[PDB]
């Protein structure tokens, strides 16, 4: 029973570690890509409040 | 953004401020007024001339 529990516990921790690492790649990406996006709205607006 | 709308509500009242005395009305007014008294007088002058001559 303690070897059973044992592998359960090896499984979870594997799949939790594998999870974590490609999630903190996403949020890298995601948020590279925010910033972006926000930048060209950015020179947009001060564009458009110097005609006006 | 908002900066720059009330960085041109503040250009527009300079503006504005800097020309009332030969664009308000109110100014304008003023104006009229004491030249309207004027006309008036002078109309009544050339009225009375001959005997304004008399005298």
């Amino acid at each position: 029973m303690v070897e059973m529990i044992e592998s359960q516990t090896l499984l979870l921790t594997y799949l939790t570690i594998k999870m974590q690492k490609n999630l903190f790649r996403l949020e890298e990406k995601a948020e590279r890509n925010l910033l972006l996006v926000n930048d060209q709205k950015d020179q947009l607006q001060e564009t458009i409040h110097m005609m006006k | 953004a908002e900066i720059n709308q009330k960085s041109l509500e503040l250009e527009l009242l300079r503006l504005e401020k800097e020309t009332a005395d030969i664009t308000h009305p109110l100014y304008l007014g003023q104006k009229h007024q004491a030249l309207q008294a004027m006309n008036s007088h002078l109309e009544a002058v050339l009225r009375e001339k001959r005997s304004l001559r008399q005298r």
